[PDB]
RNA sequence: CCGGCCGGGAACUCAAAGGAGACUGCCAGUGAUAAACUGGAGGAAGGUGGGGAUGACGUCAAGUCAUCAUGGCCCUUACGACCAGGGCUACACACGUGCUACAAUGGCGCAUACAAAGAGAAGCGACCUCGCGAGAGCAAGCGGACCUCAUAAAGUGCGUCGUAGUCCGGAUUGGAGUCUGCAACUCGACUCCAUGAAGUCGGAAUCGCUAGUAAUCGUGGAUCAGAAUGCCACGGUGAAUAC
């Protein structure tokens, strides 16, 4: 995969997740940051991930954790 | 060949028997510029040919190749025409080598040793190629 | 499109280079771009002066620009304030202490930069091209010039299709590599668009 | 090639030698086998154009992105034009 | 002892320059080895010659860097005083490293 | 010769007849014969029974036939039940590892339809 | 005494030294059957010495570098025939006639632009 | 200290500058006693020696207004500008050009020999230690015929495999990682373990090559932080055939 040293999330998503788990899961999060590895504290939140045009809501299950965000937001619509 | 009549280049003879005939035979057998491999195959195959027939090396080769040399070869006419000697033994070697590549034995030295042995009593595949050429030039004899 | 540039195939044979500095890979691009700036500036600010060549050389952290021109007096001026002004701004551009020299191109009708600039100037003063070309070939063949070919091209006389119409007199041996062919090229921005003027001048066989 | 792009290129160089080569120190020294804190991996809120892997190496004269040649600093087109005129020293046709 | 290594793009210009530095040095000082030539670096550049498609039309170019090495042996004060400020070369890079 | 399952390989060198076990290639087989102290080029004929169940004892220490097939199947099911890119991609029957589907996706996608 | 030949062949160079003596061949401080005499055609370094024979005639200390197997071997052949200024210009009648004093000036042809190699043009489609 | 390693030698390879050399020059024959052709000697080379650069007047109103320049037209709170995410990587399909194969003239393991040409400072990065490996750590030397990339590989000598979809082939896929880079999900490269398709020589048809050529084997470079089976170069082995 990547990275022997740390996983990756953006610092703005770090702060939005800390405030999102502190004051309870109230609303989906506008996230453009698809670069970001799902952390175990993010479990239960609804984080909408940008797929180029739309923020699609991603409910975090326990087995999302070894993954990037953008895996759960497909960008190309094939029929 | 449109204009240019040509010479020909001189090949080095064989490093074991001094035979330019057999040197051209290892060049006919050679693939991908690998000459060492081809001369190993020729030395092994003709060595077991000399051991099997008991004659000698290149007279067993010269008999086995003497049985496959074509005599003559072929609106659309298929005229019969007399083969030049250099082309004669060139075709001989090409048919021996090609028929030896067709065979289903283990090693190339056994395929070619068995093909030269099958050509010593003229019953192999290259003799069927020679008889085939001679049926074509014998059927169409009416054009000279 | 098929002929080699007749300066470039003669670069080691008879023609010299217009830049004659050595530089390693660290400063080759920087020296080269600094040369584009000093030839760009020094070409724009001497448009009236009939400049032929500008030769750069860099002896040990200092530029040495040589202006081959046909009118050296207008480059120097009344006591050479224009020269010291030019080396001041060339020292501004290149960032090194600048020297500057002026080489007088006598016989200016045998220099292809001056001929192409002449015909270009006449074409953008709206004169007919056959006079400009034909006069250029006649007065160039008049003084030496074992051959000359001029070639204008492109929407000539304000047409709606583009022609070429080249002329030549004498011998212009362009595949011969020891031929001293002085070739240069200009563009005439007229009110109908660009008109390309090429001119080859054969001077001698070695 | 689109003035905007050349200006954008100068922006990226100026940020590249302002921040990084001074705080790219971080990514060379602290992301290392030393302790750890997650902190300096998150201290890449530097303006993303300080990264020197965002310069394109455009042509010095025309700003063309493709066909660049690092020795001369120019695209292949201006290398040929200038090479033939004789402003590139030493450079001439090759044949062997 | 004192190696002077000269580089230039023009071989006439570099052997002129090194002939001048040789006769300067062994005229004033002593014990100059000689202009050893040290292989020419040929850097080749293969550009596309057209402003659009047409890969197969290319133009090949080269820059030949010539070296010469001198290697002056005797460290006379006269040859290092007389060796400085006297080049009269324009396209030569010298390296006068001891 | 019935090692690690119903697998019965024979009349072949032991480095290579062990590769018949689903979950051992060449490397892992060199590890089994080195760990069991067996020469690499003996057959299963000409090999004792105590020697065979030392090979059983060694091949039991890696995840092989059944456990490996259901482990792989479990991995693929986890992906397809996540509905990630690798799962949708794994589900439609199109190449996973970011390859070219405009042409030449043909192992993964099967021989061409019309 | 000591007799020299330069002897090169496709990017090789074989210094050939000859003293009169036995029939030994010393190539890069190594024997003939150990340098390339485990390989194809060690006969060609011995071809100049079958025109009048080497049986116990001359020890030759040869030193070749550059090139391949056959390149080095052809270089030694040319080197010995250049180094048979031991005897006079007598030999160079017959040694000329075997085609041995000819420097075989076949070199690898350069790759040319738009061709995959020196002449193999890339294949062209429909028409 | 057996290594050009040292003192040393400048012979030799070589390096690079300057010269000599090949011109039908000599001989014989044929030919309008002409041009020339055929053959021979000498010579490293023999008849534009090999290769390259060099591409006439013009043709295709061929290609490029997106390298650049440019006439006219058009947008000028937008057809200009800044940003994040996406796309250019989509896939029922069809075509082009390549790579790897289908194997025994081979696969694998062990040992061992012979290159040329290049690149390198925000770079090439030894030695040594750790890791199965990609790599990591400390870090000399080198702006370079001095150091590094960098071990050439086919070859050869042994052993094994034994005509099997096999010890062929490596696609695909799961897992585990390394590096570069703010960041490898869309969408890198490489490594390790596992998986092990299709393919057994290709229908009609079609292409390249005339000699260091084709074929085959490796190596380097440009672009480039990282990304070539492409491109541009370099050498190794080395044919067949031309009535």
């Amino acid at each position: 995969r990547s990275l022997k040293k740390g996983p990756f999330i953006d610092l703005h998503l770090l702060k939005k997740v800390e405030k999102a788990v502190e004051s309870g899961d109230k609303k989906p999060l506008r996230t453009w940051s698809r670069r970001s590895t799902i952390f175990p504290n993010m479990i239960g939140l609804t984080i909408a991930v940008h797929n180029g045009r739309q923020h699609v809501p991603v409910f975090v299950t326990d087995e999302m954790v070894g993954h990037k965000l953008g895996e759960f937001a497909p960008t190309r619509t094939y029929r | 060949p449109r204009r240019r009549v040509i010479g020909q280049r001189k090949i080095l003879p064989d490093p074991k028997f001094g035979s330019e005939l057999l040197a051209k035979f290892v060049n006919i057998l050679m693939v991908d510029g690998k000459k060492s491999t081809a001369e190993s195959i020729v030395y092994s195959a003709l060595e077991t040919l000399a051991q099997r027939s008991g004659k000698s090396e290149l007279e067993a080769f010269e008999v086995a190749l003497e049985n496959v040399r074509p005599t003559v070869e072929v609106s659309t006419y298929q005229v019969p025409v007399e083969v030049r000697p250099v082309r004669r033994n060139a075709l001989a070697m090409r048919w021996i080598v090609e028929a030896a590549r067709k065979r289903g034995d283990k090693s190339m030295a056994l395929r070619l040793a068995n093909e030269l042995s099958d050509a010593a009593e003229n019953k192999g595949t290259a003799v069927k190629k020679r008889e085939d050429v001679h049926r074509m030039a014998e059927a169409n004899k009416a054009f000279a | 499109g098929q002929k080699v540039h007749p300066n470039g195939i003669r670069l080691g044979i008879v023609k010299p280079w217009n830049s004659t500095w050595f530089a390693n890979t660290k400063e080759f691009a920087d020296n080269l771009d600094s040369d584009f700036k000093v030839r760009q500036y020094l070409t724009k600010e001497l448009a009236k002066a009939s400049v032929s060549r500008i030769v750069i050389e860099r002896p040990a952290k200092s530029i040495r620009v040589t202006i081959h021109t046909a009118r050296p007096g207008i480059v120097i001026g009344k006591k050479g304030e224009d020269v010291e002004k030019l080396r001041k701004v060339v020292a501004d551009i290149a960032g090194v202490p600048a020297q500057i020299n002026i080489a007088e191109v006598r016989k200016p009708e045998l220099d292809a930069k001056l001929v192409a600039d002449s015909i270009t100037s006449q074409l953008e003063r709206r004169v007919m091209f056959r006079r400009a070309m034909k006069r250029a070939v006649q007065n160039a063949m008049r003084l030496g010039a074992k051959g000359i070919k001029v070639e204008v091209s492109g929407r000539l006389g304000g047409a709606e299709i583009a022609r070429t119409e080249w002329y030549r007199e004498g011998r212009v041996p362009l595949h011969t590599l020891r031929a001293d062919i002085d070739y240069n090229t200009s563009e005439a921005h007229t009110t109908y668009g660009v008109i390309g003027v090429k001119v080859w001048i054969f001077k001698g066989e070695i | 090639a689109k003035q905007s792009m050349k200006a954008r290129e100068v922006k990226r160089v100026a940020l590249a030698d302002k921040y990084f080569a001074k705080r790219a120190e971080l990514k060379a020294i602290i992301s290392d086998v030393n302790a750890r804190w997650n902190a300096v991996l998150k201290l890449q809120t530097l303006p993303r154009d300080s990264s020197p892997s965002r310069q394109r190496n455009r042509c010095r004269q025309t700003g063309r992105p493709h066909g660049f040649l690092r020795k001369f600093g120019l695209s292949r087109i201006k290398v040929r034009e200038a090479a033939m005129r004789g402003e590139i020293p030493g450079l001439k046709k090759a044949s062997w | 002892r004192i190696r002077i290594r000269l580089k230039a793009f023009d071989h006439r210009l570099i052997d002129q320059a090194t002939a001048e530095i040789v006769e300067t040095a062994k005229r004033t000082g002593a014990q100059v080895r000689g202009p050893i030539p040290l292989p020419t670096r040929k850097e080749r550049f293969t550009v596309l010659i057209s402003p659009h498609v047409n890969k197969d039309a290319r133009d090949q170019y080269e820059i030949r860097t010539h070296l010469r090495l001198v290697d002056i042996v005797e460290p006379t004060e006269k040859t290092v005083d007389a060796l400085m400020r006297l080049d009269l070369a324009a396209g030569v890079d010298v390296q006068i490293s001891l | 010769a019935r090692i690690a399952g119903i697998n019965i390989p024979d009349h072949k060198h032991a480095v290579i007849a062990l590769t018949s076990i689903y979950g051992v290639g060449k490397t892992r087989s060199k590890a089994i014969l080195a760990a069991a102290g067996i020469a690499e080029d003996v057959k299963i004929s000409e090999l004792s029974e105590g020697q065979i169940d030392t090979l059983r004892d060694e091949v039991a220490k890696f995840v092989v036939e059944g456990d490996l097939r259901r482990e792989i199947s479990m991995s693929i099911k986890r992906l397809m039940d996540l509905g990630c890119y690798r799962g949708l991609r794994h589900r439609r029957g199109l190449p996973v590892r970011g390859q070219r589907t405009k042409t030449n996706a043909r192992t993964r996608k099967g021989p061409r339809k019309p | 005494n000591q007799y020299y030949g330069t002897g090169r062949r496709k990017s090789s160079a074989a210094r050939v030294f000859i003293k009169p003596g036995n029939g030994k061949i010393v190539i890069n401080q190594r024997s003939l059957e150990q340098y390339f005499g485990r390989e194809t055609a060690r006969m060609v370094v011995r071809q100049p010495l079958e025109l009048v024979d080497m049986v116990e005639k001359l020890d030759l200390y040869i030193t070749v570098k550059g090139g391949g197997i056959s390149g080095q071997a052809g270089a030694i052949r040319h080197g010995i025939t250049r180094a048979l200024m031991e005897y006079d210009e007598s030999l160079r009648s017959e040694l000329r006639k075997a085609g041995f004093v000819t420097r075989d000036a076949r070199q690898v042809e350069r790759k040319k632009v738009g061709l995959r190699k020196a002449r193999r043009r890339p294949q062209f489609s429909k028409r």
